[PDB]
């Protein structure tokens, strides 16, 4: 059907596609550049006691906070904590600016955010029987029920599949089950055990040319053994444990099926379902079925929520079942998102700041700035001649880190379209005069703008 | 998990004299502010006095939430102890009003009895009849004891149960008739060899003795809260739980007050009235302080806890300042409790508490070094670096957390204090809050 | 059908499970009427992620029903066929406590003052009579 | 057609040598910009290259400095292949979701996921149906070229009964799901009947083979994947809107298959463009929303436009360039677009003339370029219609001086408006509400 | 007929070369500004030109919004014109940017020319045909007719309680059918029954009439987004199920396009694209000017009239902007303006006559010239409304015609807002028993 693709696959390169870890000894201590970063060994030494912090199961609702202007490398070190822990651990990043949900308050967006941060881990076993339809075939009873003339006292069904076949014995109430189900030889169908009951996948495509047309799609017939005793091992989150709860997915009912045909507005969950949710959990953490994992909620941009968001926090962090929260912030000394007449450092309440393990991330020096670009440039495949490394370095110093990162595909395309395999000077050159920094673009603004006019900016 | 009050068990003071320790039950000083929350605690378990409000204030830290903690610790389950964070009040779906009023009783319990019956037995047969094509089904069940045999009648719900269940002949069963729940005991006979799936070979058990059919008085507490949401519908009671509820109108209310009420003197409940805790209350707005002060004075008001950090501060919705941030006629209505901030031989003893409650084995130098740090950067972050120093122990392999690794996180992790500097010293390279900024070296 | 190839508004149709005609109809018909016709319809990709699990199976799905993703996958279907119900228990925790509580035997405790019918236009004709019966009593629905 | 001539309507591409990417004095519409039409062609390389993601490029200038008609040259030159979702940044303030939400279906809408398939569908009219009992059936179809009998199974019988299949009727069975459509009625049938029902149509009868195996394209937003799965038939809501904040759970689920078919080779995942005009109308919480955006995989590029010298940025009191925060910029690249010269706006002027099917006297666009240089270019832009509609009016062959002056003399440009706004501004409502209506 | 404020603008009064004429059409002066709305009236009906903007400029009572009715006027009942408020957008329902493009589409007509044949009669017979088809015998006073019906259109007339006896409409192409009644050659059936009894039809059972339908490119959008009307029967239920409006994707509107020109291309539809015209437009704030903008560079705007009495002020959304109009000079880059200037004494005197007549009021020459020193000294819209009560004091004082001694009455009793300012400025003085409210 679908005309699969053979060529080569290959990754898109994104502002942190180089990080790859913290790069840190067995000691802890950061190699002064490794896992793609160069320097922050401070930050990237926090980090790592931060790591093995949400490693241990001790931790609940303790509070970082990255701290540093912009362009510091806060949102990199976020990411490299997040690949410290891999995908078997939740890492949930939002930004303060998507909290101003339309649609619950604020205060409930944040606590499924918190939620979804905390995974659980159930073990269960997958108990079934599983094939095409090879035959069915009632079993006479030998003492047939007065009355009725047919007595069934056992109803036998074939199954295959691709590994084997099985002649199967079922107790005759199944025929609840194939009635309601419309199950026919050729059908492909599985039992389960918990109870008894059978379902219909469809039809077997060995079947798919009995007629010219018929109304219904073939399904293969099932490439496993045709009994299946597996252990299966679940990734849930708590916040998933809210919404099951909260609005049950399967209602047979008109309004439950009206319900599920109408968008799935999300509603102020109740603290009574979390805390219930909670206590079962507990409970089965308990019987050793299932563990808890709590995972990170990052926060970036933090200094865009409000005091309320924060006073909330407050709270929530207080729960004995909670993740670690990370903040990054860069607002200075600034004035309190949502109490104008409170001016705090980093933009954050000094009530709630002093919950935070604060991790200060610093600028960087001409030399570290270089190892970034040549780390960014064999990243992007972007291969260049030292002079231009060193003028691509010479702008980072003097403009941006970002801003140089940023010319470096725009100079291979035009290295490329001169029919240049690696990049030089003249390239950068040429880059850096298409493409302005903010600092000569605000030059412009300043010049030209002095005073209404035809061909003036506007403010 | 580990969380910031785990370690609080209690208010930590004798029952008889309401004196308290000077440390125990995992609170430390505060004997003062301790002393006079047993009072409101005693007050609370008497029930007698409705809408008490009392607010706890200090600077920040000093154990005001701790304090809180342990009232609803001691407590325990039986009363409610609603914890509310004041920013919980602005809802979109219902009015900050209506958003208290729920809060208020959802503090307030009717604890209900009823006489349940149960069945427990052997089921012998079982006959289920199904219409075909689905509506009728018809069933009897014979169950057993060692005493006795009967023959029972089955509806289409309790055959729903059966076949959910999976109920099968020597299957020792339980039936609360009254709720028509069944949980399966066990089985006396093995499980047969005759069929395939039948499922899991489950626990033996001996027939059950006796009669069938047992009387259990069993109790059911509910808020006036959950009694409101579902006597104002017909139908979606989930609203208990997904908070579907609107602003329920305030007939219901009245027609709920009144009936507990005759509930009550026919014996059929108990109100259990417990706590609304009120935390980071200089959070509400002007007219939710217009509404608590008079929502106070009626009988089925809760007692009312609050906490601020707030020197004279503004009140949120007006132009002006006050005491607490709180409006002074609503002050008017509360007794105030006062908490201080800690010495540094209390420090060391809640230092010591957490490093037990945590399991960390300080080295003593490392518990003096803490408690200067905490005289210092404060208990919070004093706190967070014991976590931390033990973490970093275990890098090195240590047995305890020497001077060490409290000094080697304390490099790592900056306190409030010593991050303001940073950000004044760095206030170039930060975001000012004139938006302006410097990227450059 | 001359919309449903490359960048056309109804490309995406080959690959969600409806037909022009389910389509169709569930652009005209109201939401009642189709939650009606979804009471016919059988999960069938809940059972294929029951079935179609292994590395051979390459967690199969019908092409036409490729853009379903979160109805082929999703923990409900495989929670309610382990012998464990641990995680179905997990789904259930509010309609169990709910229950348990008493509160669906407990008796009312208010009720609607007063109760009335919906107000009614009166027209003197018999189209208004027979629009009525359709509409206020309408059989379909019933 | 339906299509009307626009302000944009004769840009046909960027105009740069796609060897070089040199511009051209003019082509394909666009006029000078020469360096900002290198820098647009320097970005459409990385666009169709595609593996640089969430790149963003403001287009900074002054009104009427070619900001648009640049953004669209580019998607035009970017051809049909390439997702290009056109933005407004007005539109993302949304009532029924918010601001993050409206910027992320944006952004979503923005990546293409692109799949080949062949699959058979049988389409022609219906001569008859025969059905036995003691279930089976047989369906005689033709086309204009065909007649054929298939044996139809059972549900495919009940199907038929379901969907009330007469002899006559145009009917579709896509195999692959075995479902019937039924498209109309054969307009040999249109003498049948007397009267017809509401949901009658008569079609042509179907040409060809039976059953055909066409190979098809289909290329699809990641936005269209999320609709379709935030509820059971949510392909509806990708027309009225009616969407809801969807689940981040539900697009965590989507780009992890998404990212599965690319594994497998299903699919080619086609990063696009956004383009929002006017960024300068988001506020402070978009922006901050917009930096974690753009640091993903799949991010498209954005570009961007601000005629904003110094200016506020909106949802707080400070001013920065662009109106934009400095803590955004640093993300930004910056093209920057100047004025025009006389000589380039004589050449744009007689672009939109012939667009426009004007034919202006070569005095008539000497006096036009004046006005241009005088008025700006939206002004003598405008007065070509005018002038037209004028000269229609004295049945003139081309569009004179006069006519131009007329048009002139007629409607004010914006200078000689504020003009008469101060003149006046007694008998206008002020700022302060005060007027006089007397005399 | 009523009589409303413009009533007497019958259009632009135009030459033939399109100069205005000094005073026609119910105009007075206004000259450079009816012969500048002519050269808008000529870019519509051209249809040539999507989305140009154009602005009306001038103080309050210049006529801005006779211009505009006289433009709607000079286009005719074809052309749609959409007048709205800048107010108006503001709507709960939707974002203001949702309502600004369903008042472009509502500006863009599309006209159909349906041939309907339409049978009404008695039913004289019905015989199911198969075992689908209905035949169907219908009856007027002048003759009979058999009808073949589809299996669809008989569903309608049986899903409509229709028996042999009653009498029906049916709309033959359209499949529409209604049951008119029974007919009262059966009115004695019984002596009480509840039923509606009508006369047989007594012309002919057929007729063939030819409707010019219109519709808009807003109709199809509605029609496409959700169904409508008998086709939503929960809608009845209201909150949710209600008819709300959505924020519509263009995803549809451009879908849309597409079925409508294929509708052209077949010569079925005319394209007939028209006005949108927004009074008070400085109500319009930031955002809508911001999206005004892009949504004029679409190939299917409409021209969009501006109306503005704003001198220089702020605009709604951004303080810190002050512009011309209220516009932000951005946007108004974009608009052909044209200027309104004020009236002479001599030209509020021809209003007054012209309005006078048109109200059916009858004046003197002295109270032509009373009115009309209002006029001057006060406001144009002032002296107007003296007009009618001084109508109804001579009535009542049993005059044919209003005098001086009339109007002398009306002005008194009937005070403008600056006598009445000099009111409250003489006795708000304090806030004493009898003061007005600060
Ligand atoms: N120490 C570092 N080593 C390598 N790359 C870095 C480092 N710090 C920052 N970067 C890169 O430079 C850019 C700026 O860092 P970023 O984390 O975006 O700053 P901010 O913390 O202000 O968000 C990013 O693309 C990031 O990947
Ligand atoms: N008297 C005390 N005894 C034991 N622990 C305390 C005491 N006071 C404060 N703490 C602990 O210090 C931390 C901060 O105290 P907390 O009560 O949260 O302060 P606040 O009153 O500002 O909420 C908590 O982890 C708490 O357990
Ligand atoms: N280089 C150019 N060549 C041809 N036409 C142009 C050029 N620049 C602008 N125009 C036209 O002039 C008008 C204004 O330019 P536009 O880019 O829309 O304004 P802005 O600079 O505000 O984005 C449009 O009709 C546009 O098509
Ligand atoms: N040029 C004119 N000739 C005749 N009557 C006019 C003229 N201009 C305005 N009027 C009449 O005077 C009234 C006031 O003008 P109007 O258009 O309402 O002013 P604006 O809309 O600019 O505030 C109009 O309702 C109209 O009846």
């Amino acid at each position: 059907i679908s005309e699969v693709r053979g060529n080569t696959r290959d990754h898109r390169t994104a502002a942190h596609t180089h990080i790859k870890g913290l790069g840190l000894n067995s000691s802890g201590i950061a190699e002064k550049q490794a896992a793609g970063f160069v320097g922050q060994c401070a930050a990237r030494e926090a980090c790592g006691v931060v790591v093995d912090l949400i490693k241990a199961h001790k931790m609940a609702g303790r509070g970082v906070l990255l701290a540093g202007g912009p362009g510091t490398g806060k949102t990199a070190l976020a990411l490299a904590i997040s690949q410290e822990l891999g995908t078997k651990i939740p890492f949930c990043p939002i930004t303060g600016s998507e909290i101003y949900s339309t649609e619950v308050k604020k205060t409930e967006v944040l606590m499924e955010n918190f939620r979804r941060a905390i995974g659980l881990r159930v073990r269960e076993t997958k108990d079934v029987y599983e094939g095409e339809v090879t035959e069915m075939t009632p079993e006479e009873a030998e003492n047939p029920l007065g009355g009725y003339g047919k007595t069934i006292s056992t109803l036998l069904i074939g199954l295959k599949s691709a590994r084997g076949q099985k002649k199967l014995r079922l107790d005759p109430s199944i025929y609840e089950a194939i009635q309601k189900e419309r199950v026919q030889v050729g059908d492909v169908i599985y039992i389960e055990t918990n109870t008894g009951a059978c379902k219909r996948v469809g039809r077997s495509d060995a079947y798919a040319t009995e007629f010219d047309l018929e109304a219904e799609e073939y399904v293969p017939i099932p490439k496993g053994e045709v009994h299946k005793k597996k252990e299966i091992v679940q990734d849930v989150t708590l916040h998933d444990l809210d919404v099951a709860n909260a609005r049950p997915q399967g209602g047979q009912d008109i309004i439950s099926m009206m319900g599920q045909l109408m968008k799935p507005k999300m509603t102020e969950i109740t603290d009574k379902l979390r805390m219930e949710i909670n206590k079962v959990v507990q409970k089965y953490i308990n019987q050793g079925v299932a563990e808890l994992i709590p995972g990170v909620l990052f926060i970036d941009e933090a200094h865009m929520l409000d005091i309320e968001c924060f006073t909330y926090l407050n709270k929530a962090l207080e729960s004995p079942i909670a993740p670690i929260v990370v903040l990054a912030s860069n607002r200075g000394i600034a004035t309190i998102r949502g109490a104008d007449d409170l001016k705090a450092a980093h933009g954050i309440p000094p009530d709630f700041l002093q919950r935070l393990l604060i991790i200060p991330t610093h600028p960087y020096e001409p030399d570290e700035i270089r190892r970034i670009v040549r780390i960014r440039a064999q990243t992007e495949g972007v291969q260049l001649t030292d002079a231009a490394v060193d003028r691509v370095a010479e702008h980072g110093v003097r403009i941006s880190l970002r801003y140089c990162l940023q010319l470096l595909a725009p100079a291979s395309i035009l290295a490329r379209v001169n029919g240049r395999t690696q990049v030089d000077v003249q390239d950068i050159a040429e880059a850096e005069e298409l493409f302005l920094d903010a600092r000569r673009s605000a030059n412009i603004l300043t010049s030209t703008g002095e005073s209404g006019g035809l061909h003036g900016f506007i403010s | 998990l580990i969380a910031a009050h785990s370690h609080i068990r209690g208010l930590g003071v004798d029952a008889d004299t309401l004196e308290p320790r000077p440390s125990s039950q995992g609170l430390v000083g505060q004997e003062k502010a301790r002393k006079a929350a047993a009072v409101v605690l005693e007050m609370i378990k008497q029930g007698k006095i409705a809408g008490r409000a009392v607010l706890i204030a200090g600077p920040p830290s000093t154990g005001k939430t701790a304090i809180a903690m342990g009232m609803a610790q001691s407590l325990g389950q039986d009363v409610p102890f609603t914890t509310l964070a004041a920013s919980e009040i602005f809802s979109l779906e219902m009015s900050k009003t209506e958003a208290l009023t729920q809060a208020f009783r959802k503090s307030i319990g009717v604890r209900i009895k009823e006489e349940s019956e149960i069945m427990e037995g052997e089921v012998v047969e079982i006959q289920i009849d199904r219409s075909v094509t689905g509506g009728a089904k018809q069933g009897k069940l014979t169950i057993k004891t060692t005493d006795m045999e009967a023959i029972y009648d089955m509806g289409s719900k309790m055959i729903d149960a059966m076949t959910k269940e999976r109920v099968m002949a020597g299957d020792i069963i339980s039936i609360d008739k009254s709720s028509g729940k069944i949980t399966k005991l066990g089985r006396s006979y093995a499980r047969s060899r005759d069929y395939d799936a039948m499922g899991v070979d489950t626990k033996f058990l001996q027939c059950p003795e006796g009669e069938l059919q047992k009387r259990k008085e069993v109790v059911h507490t509910v808020s006036l809260h959950e009694i409101d949401v579902i006597n104002s519908r017909t139908q979606g009671f989930l609203a208990l739980f997904s908070g579907d509820t609107g602003e329920i109108r305030s007939e219901i209310r009245d027609q709920i007050n009144t009936k507990v009420a005759e509930w009550k003197e026919e014996g059929k409940a108990e109100i259990v009235p417990g706590v609304l805790f009120i935390d980071e209350v200089h959070m509400l707005d002007i007219e939710c302080f217009s509404y608590i002060n008079r929502a106070l004075e009626s009988d089925l008001a809760p007692i009312v806890i609050m906490a601020s950090n707030r020197g004279v501060s503004r009140i949120r919705g007006t132009d002006y300042k006050s005491p607490h941030g709180l409006p002074l006629d609503f002050l008017d209505r509360v007794v105030i409790i006062n908490t201080h901030p800690y010495t540094p031989d209390e420090l060391r003893q809640i230092l010591s508490i957490r490093a037990q409650e945590e399991e960390v084995d300080l080295t003593p130098d490392a518990l003096a070094l803490l408690t200067k740090i905490g005289q210092e950067a404060g208990l919070r972050y004093a706190s967070n670096l014991i976590t931390t120093s033990q973490l970093i122990a275990a890098k090195r392999r240590a047995k305890q957390v020497g001077v060490e690794d409290v000094q080697r996180s304390f490099k790592l992790f900056y306190d409030p204090a010593r991050s303001v500097r940073f950000v004044q010293e760095s206030e170039k390279r930060l975001i000012g809050n004139d938006g302006v900024v410097d990227f450059s070296y | 059908r001359s919309s449903l190839e490359g960048i056309e508004n109804f490309t995406w149709l080959r690959f969600v499970d409806t037909s022009l005609q389910e389509a169709y109809r569930a652009s005209h018909t109201d939401v009642f009427a189709r939650a009606v016709d979804l009471a016919s319809k059988q999960n069938r990709l809940g059972h294929m992620q029951i079935v179609y699990d292994e590395p051979e199976d390459k967690k199969w799905t019908p092409v036409h029903a490729l853009f379903q993703i979160c109805e082929r996958e999703n923990p409900k279907a495989v929670a309610e066929i382990t012998t464990e119900g641990v995680l179905r228990d997990l789904m259930n925790i509010a309609r169990v406590k709910y229950r348990e509580l008493g509160l669906c035997r407990l008796e009312k405790a208010a009720r609607p003052r007063a109760s009335a019918p919906p107000i009614e236009v009166v027209c003197d004709s018999r189209s208004a009579v027979i629009e009525r019966e359709n509409i206020m009593f309408h059989p379909a629905m019933r």
